[PDB]
RNA sequence: AUCGAAUCGCCACCUACAAGACUGGAGCUUGCUCCCUCGAAGGCGCCAAGUAUAUUCAUGAUCACAAGACA
RNA sequence: UUACGUCCCUCUCCAAACGAGAGAACAUGCAUGGGCUGGCAUGAGCGGCAUGCUUCUCCGGUGGGGCUCCGUCCCGAGGCGCUGAACCUUGAGGCCUGAAAUUCAUGCUCAGGGACACU
RNA sequence: GUGGGAUUGUGAAGGGAUCUCGCAGGUAUCGUGAGGGAAGUAUGGGGUAGUACGAGAGGAACUCCCAUGCCGUGCCUCUAGUUUCUGGGGUUUGUCGAACGGCAAGUGCCCCGAAGCCAUCGCACGGUGGUUCUCGGCUGAACGCCUCUAAGCCAGAAGCCAAUCCCAAGACCAGAUGCCCACU
RNA sequence: CGACGUCGCUUUUUGAUCCUUCGAUGUCGGCUCUUCCUAACCUAGCGCCGCAGAAGACGCUAAGGGUUGGAUUGUUCACCCACUGACAGGGAACGUGAGCUGGGUUUAGACCGUCGUGAGACAGGUUGGUUUUACCCUACUUAGCUGGAAAUUGCGAGAAAAAGAUUAUCCGUGCAAAGCGGACGUCGGGUCGUUGGGCCUGGCGAGCGGUGGGUAGUACAUGGUACGCUCAUCACC
RNA sequence: UUAAUGAGAUUCCCUCUGUCCCGAGUUACUAUCUAGCGAAACGACAGUCAAGGGAACGGACUUGAAGGGCUAAGCGGGGA
RNA sequence: GAUGUGGCCUGGAGGUUAGGACGAAGCUUAUGGCGUGAGCCUAAGAUGGACCGGCCUCUAGUGCAGAUCUUGGUUGGCGUAGCAAAGAUCUAACGGAGAUAUACUCAACAUGCAACGUUGGAUACUGGAGCGGGGAAGGAUUUCGUGCCAACGGCACUCGUA
RNA sequence: AAGUUUGAAAAGCACUUUGGAAAGAGAGUGAAAUAGAACCUGAAGUCGUGACAAAGACAAUGGAAGUACCUCCAUUUCAAC
């Protein structure tokens, strides 16, 4: 007999198998579509998450009732070191896909990269590439790059640009990986011609993450988020939990089907892994596209907020440390802890809405300690309310006195 | 390790060789880059040498840019086989959140390989003052720290083949654990 | 390098295309007449490198997977 | 069937029932300490018109009651001072040794071991 | 051919024969995407406008703009919840002679409490083209006229298919690459 | 919309039957959860009206999405309060008890009415009344290892590849063109089989290179790579 | 009829609350991994589905659609 | 369902005719041959160790796949479910075969683990309606010392109400 | 429930070696220890091991015809036979 209620089931089912991701890194599964009338241009960056704070804006949509006032938006901030272009790829067009054509490898790859081919670097021999930096720049080296690269140009729809990322210029104490992350960034724009020339040029080249986004624009982020373990249907699924005066459990799905298919259908939910599952966000607004400390050390100061600080909060991003690279600040939050290596795409869904063509400009950004309550901005704000304390007579006694 | 790394099949002689060789490119290069850096940093205008702040390792308090800091530590030599040692276990640091019945057994535990993994030894003998210590306030009111003096000894079984080392560990009291770092006391 | 094998048509002339209510080309009378390459052959290959002056074939003894095969 | 190498042991935690994963491979790697950030809310001890506290000589110093021999010593919850002090702060696993500013020190490692790769 | 093993059960050490097996792949990346899944869906307000329509009474809609319900995928900056960091304080009975330090009451109890986890109790995000239905038409015969149709066309539904999104080569990828080795 | 008649469809009602099960297929309702149907309540389109507007009626395509909170009752049904765009109807062993619950039904105790001489009876009322087992195989959910195209073998040879002394006997460029532009030499030896023969190898050079020594400026995010000049070494050789 | 009494049946109100809206966090012992020890129930043979007929509800039969092998933790659709 | 069969097979009896220590019965089989079959016979045993075959007749407790059949043994499940109330043990020394147990390499860790009894310390529990000290019923040597560890004390024991 | 049914005779395994022991490896007795003490014979079922046959997923088994490989099996033939 049918259901005497009806209501929405429960998850979705598009998002199935719900397995643990094949990498932990964020790969774009599609590009945005390619459009030859505009200059050729990357369409992805790597970044790592640091923390989440929160800013104060102006809104400027007419018709709101925040029209003209301020706002506080959550944010997530996104280390962003420069990016190194290692290689040179190009597909052609079959009727069963894409087929890669060929790789054009950089005369020089960095140490970084190179780990990436090894499980034990530093006890190995470091053999990767020494074949290959031997056969090229030779007279039969050179012919085979330029055969390569005029395949390129004779045979490929689409040209992508192997990039891998720099850990040492990371300098992050708790990411522990020293090898690159490695991924393709298609080079959309332009004839393939043109996609070569520019895909040849940044050959050996570090790449910024401002180059490839803009501060007020929107991304697509490709993560992948934070692992659970294996959880029940409550917390999987989000089933309603039976009676207290249940029988062998309150936490399940009462009836996991009809007599009738003699089956469990796919549809049915089960208790299994939860988390680290690969997702692709979108329409995450650039906030803020951060420079260096080293470079400028006012992150944090806004025209309104004169206050010298930079993006790390009071006592550091917990659990991550502080961003010591470019940054990028995206709205709202992105799927995947702290330390993890994420994948920002350029938009791929249309963004003519007066919400992604806002400019925005932000008037405070909260640097307050996220360990437990910070009230306070700076630390200069703090001595100001404490004045001296105990340690510091003694650290200043010492000084005044036996020292001089 | 793996098979072009085996001391047994490299051999003590070509395995000193081949550390060696390492050793010299690393240093090689860390020549060459510590020349051209005072050499480019001297030529830079001061006005474009503000940008520049670290990098020919002109900073204070402040790593070596060259190398890491293993290789510059000075490797004396083989310990001695009686060695004696004085160090602050943070007990409470591993026992954060542990069944409270369990707590005292667990720190005996906790400290027995915190010395094997320092002495590389198996045999981690507990003295009854150190032992008195750890229960003193009862099975789950173990002290957050504990200073200890770790003294490693050698006697093996007559007939066996290869050498014994055990350590004796007992408590050092203190009034305070603050300004207390690891000693190798006499 | 075991390894003895089953398979017995080659090509650098087919290895391009399209239409069967009309595709060799014209005329006017529109289904007949006229012109042409006459609208029913991919080219070779089958024992003298070419149609003749010729030349080793056995006893592998009357069938037997061709006992041999890079055309 | 030589080399490249992979795995186990070891260490770390973005992973994790166990497998598996991400990593490391003498590495600020680990350990202790220091500083920061934060939590609680002023430790023990001693003492009151100085022998103490605070400030560069000037400030500050109780208690309802009670006991001894006007004054003197004492008992007495609580209060005040030294004292935003003492303690805790990474651990299933906060920050700082790479912006500038006490803002970072010191120890430990001394040929890594084992198995496959390899009829 | 070469390398490594073995043979059927009453002995030993040697010779042959005959069988079986190995003789070229390993290891590490970046990608392809067949097939399978598949998701966004509704309401209100502003304005249109007291306008169209109507004698009057009454009284609409699309572009556009702003919110919201349900659903979905995450996240932890804020706010809230949670404490075996038994973190720091209090506080009751017992107890080590007292103080100190504590301890017992299976976390004694009370207040506050980081980190972590977590709530539409908080916060973020949730998209594009086609093929057609029904139907309305164009051209137009059959049937000199006529006719959306019968040959042709146009337009076109929250349906359906693909893009986007998730898994992905037992879909056996002669896809591309890094190192050895083998062959040469 | 449709009397008098008449032709159907359906198996969400009851009845009829007695084919299956009586060495046992767990009985109502609710809770939970998934899926399916369409005879379409709302949501998307589109016709027509006794269609001015507003509100509606009827009909077509369409099941993608949605279809509520409560009082009484064990209830299914029913009824009322209220919200809503709407509060449509159904199947899945009258879905779903080794998923729950156990209020009802239907043991033994007991009370009432009626009936019975009686023991007792009552699709009449009432109260109280044990809900067992998964570690097997599939299914499903996650989680590991792992060979295999003659789907383990045959040596059984098929490329969504190139384009030539039959893929050999060089590299670019071009249209499977016409053409055009390039190519390290020299002096010996050994060793096998029609032309400056194949292969192996040595000495002098040259060139393109890989590493390291010494040196100069510059680039890049600034410790760490590249680049000029010059030596040494190795490789093509 | 009835004061008092009742682990008796029923209705309403105050208080109170995780009964619920709507779930979240934590603890001990498990489950889970290991060392030692070590059963039972049950067991024709077995074990992927759709439809079809069939003793009218198939794991075997017909015609199609799937299906590489071996495994750990769960789970209650089927095994009438 | 009836009947027939110089139809097959088993334990015994009356006859007859044979075999066996140069190996009877029994048992084993990719041992073949014969028969449509029930079965018969040969071969081999690197099986056995003392009885037994054919034929005629007589005789009967005379032939098994199933009876939720009987008895004995075995078996997948399965190294699985589990061995989770009564809070708890730690440390050194002594004892013990119960260890510090090793081809090469090799300073120790990464190659002998885990477990016992006693004593001294530590910590905790019972908390006088007690895992205190004595009796009845019931039991009957469990008491004590020494020795011992095959079985038993569902883990273990060097300990024990063994 | 239970045949003590080893062997003709106990001749019931001295002695060496490893092990704490149980036992193992040798050596002996005996015609025979696979006759070693609940000891004649020693089946079926189940299990271990070595060798080989291969084999996807058609549950497995089965029938009929062939074939590949094996065969401690049987029979026949081996000179104008
Ligand atoms: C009272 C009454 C009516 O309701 C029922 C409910 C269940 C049953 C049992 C039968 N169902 C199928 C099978 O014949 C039987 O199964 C078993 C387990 O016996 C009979 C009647
Ligand atoms: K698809
Ligand atoms: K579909
Ligand atoms: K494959
Ligand atoms: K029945
Ligand atoms: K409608
Ligand atoms: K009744
Ligand atoms: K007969
Ligand atoms: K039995
Ligand atoms: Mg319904
Ligand atoms: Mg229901
Ligand atoms: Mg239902
Ligand atoms: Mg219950
Ligand atoms: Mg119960
Ligand atoms: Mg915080
Ligand atoms: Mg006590
Ligand atoms: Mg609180
Ligand atoms: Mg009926
Ligand atoms: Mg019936
Ligand atoms: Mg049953
Ligand atoms: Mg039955
Ligand atoms: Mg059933
Ligand atoms: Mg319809
Ligand atoms: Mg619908
Ligand atoms: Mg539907
Ligand atoms: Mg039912
Ligand atoms: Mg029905
Ligand atoms: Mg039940
Ligand atoms: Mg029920
Ligand atoms: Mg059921
Ligand atoms: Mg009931
Ligand atoms: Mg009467
Ligand atoms: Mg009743
Ligand atoms: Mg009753
Ligand atoms: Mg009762
Ligand atoms: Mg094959
Ligand atoms: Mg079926
Ligand atoms: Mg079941
Ligand atoms: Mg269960
Ligand atoms: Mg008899
Ligand atoms: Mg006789
Ligand atoms: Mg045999
Ligand atoms: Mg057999
Ligand atoms: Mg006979
Ligand atoms: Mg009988
Ligand atoms: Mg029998
Ligand atoms: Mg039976
Ligand atoms: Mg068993
Ligand atoms: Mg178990
Ligand atoms: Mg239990
Ligand atoms: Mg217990
Ligand atoms: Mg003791
Ligand atoms: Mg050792
Ligand atoms: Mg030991
Ligand atoms: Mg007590
Ligand atoms: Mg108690
Ligand atoms: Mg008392
Ligand atoms: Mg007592
Ligand atoms: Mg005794
Ligand atoms: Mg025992
Ligand atoms: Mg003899
Ligand atoms: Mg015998
Ligand atoms: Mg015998
Ligand atoms: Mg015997
Ligand atoms: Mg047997
Ligand atoms: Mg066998
Ligand atoms: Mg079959
Ligand atoms: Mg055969
Ligand atoms: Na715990
Ligand atoms: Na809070
Ligand atoms: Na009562
Ligand atoms: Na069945
Ligand atoms: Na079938
Ligand atoms: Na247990």
């Amino acid at each position: 007999s049918h259901c005497k209620f009806e209501h929405p089931r429960h998850g979705h089912l598009g998002f199935l198998p719900r397995k643990r991701s094949r990498q932990i890194r964020g790969r774009a599964r599609a590009f945005p579509k390619d459009d030859a009338t505009q200059k050729p241009h990357l369409t992805s960056f790597m970044v790592f998450k640091a923390g989440m704070t929160h800013i104060v804006r102006d809104v400027d949509r007419p018709g709101s009732k925040v029209n003209k006032k301020e706002v506080v938006e959550p944010v997530t901030i996104l280390e962003a070191p420069p990016m190194v272009i290692v290689g040179i790829v190009g597909y052609r067009q079959t009727p069963v896909g894409l087929k890669t054509i060929g790789t054009v490898w950089a005369h020089h790859t960095s140490v970084e990269f190179r780990r990436r081919y090894y499980k034990n670097w530093k006890q190995s021999a470091q053999l990767a590439f020494s074949r290959q930096k031997q056969f090229a720049n030779t007279k039969e080296g050179k012919v085979a790059e330029a055969r390569t690269l005029n395949a390129f140009a004779k045979k490929a729809s689409v040209i992508r640009v192997i990039a891998h990322t720099q850990l040492r210029k990371l300098r992050n104490h708790r990411v522990g990986v020293k090898k690159a992350h490695v991924q393709e960034i298609q080079v959309n724009g332009g004839s393939v011609a043109a996609k070569i020339a520019l895909a040849k040029s940044l050959l050996e080249k570090e790449v910024r993450v401002d180059s490839v986004f803009q501060q007020s624009e929107a991304c697509d982020v490709c993560s992948v988020t934070k692992g659970h373990g294996t959880e029940g249907v409550v917390k999987r699924w989000g089933v309603a939990c039976l009676p207290r005066k249940t029988h062998r459990g309150l936490r399940k799905v009462a009836c996991i089907g009809a007599w009738h298919p003699a089956r469990v259908m796919y549809t049915v939910a089960r208790a299994g892994q939860h988390g680290y599952h690969h997702r692709t966000q979108l329409n995450k607004k650039i906030y803020q596209i951060g420079r260096s400390v080293a470079v400028e050390p006012n992150q944090a100061t806004t025209t309104y907020d004169l206050t010298a600080k930079t993006i790390t909060p009071m006592g550091g991003f917990v659990g991550y440390g502080t961003v010591r690279n470019d940054y990028v600040m995206l709205k709202g939050s992105v799927s995947g802890p702290r330390r993890r290596v994420m994948t920002l795409r350029r938009p791929m869904a249309p963004q003519t809405s007066r919400q992604l063509k806002e400019k925005i400009v932000l008037k405070f950004i909260d640097t307050s300690s996220k360990i437990g309550h910070g009230r306070f901005q700076t630390k200069k704000e703090k001595n100001q309310w404490f004045g001296p304390l105990k340690k510091d007579r003694i650290r200043r006694e010492e000084r005044l006195r036996k020292e001089r | 390790t793996r098979a072009g790394m085996k001391g047994k099949v490299l051999g003590k002689e070509k395995k000193a060789a081949i550390i060696d060789a390492r050793k010299k490119a690393a240093e090689s290069r860390k020549n060459r880059d510590d020349k051209r850096w005072k050499r480019v940093l001297a030529n830079m205008d001061e006005e474009k040498r503000k940008k520049f702040h670290g990098v020919g390792n002109t900073a204070k308090n402040s790593r070596v840019r060259g190398a890491t800091r293993a290789s510059l530590l000075k490797r004396t030599g083989r310990k001695p086989d009686a060695v004696s040692m004085e160090a602050t276990i943070h007990l409470s640091k591993l026992l954060k959140k542990k069944t409270f019945s369990k707590r005292a057994p667990l720190a005996i535990k906790r400290i027995k390989a915190f010395v094997g993994r320092l002495m590389k030894t198996k045999d981690n003998r507990i003295d009854a003052s150190l032992n008195t210590y750890i229960w003193h306030k009862g099975v789950k009111g173990v002290p957050g720290r504990v200073r200890v003096l770790i003294q490693r000894k050698s006697e093996t079984t007559e007939g066996n083949k290869h050498k014994h080392f055990y350590t004796v560990i007992s408590n050092v009291p203190v009034a305070s654990f603050k300004g207390l770092t690891t000693k190798t006391v006499e």
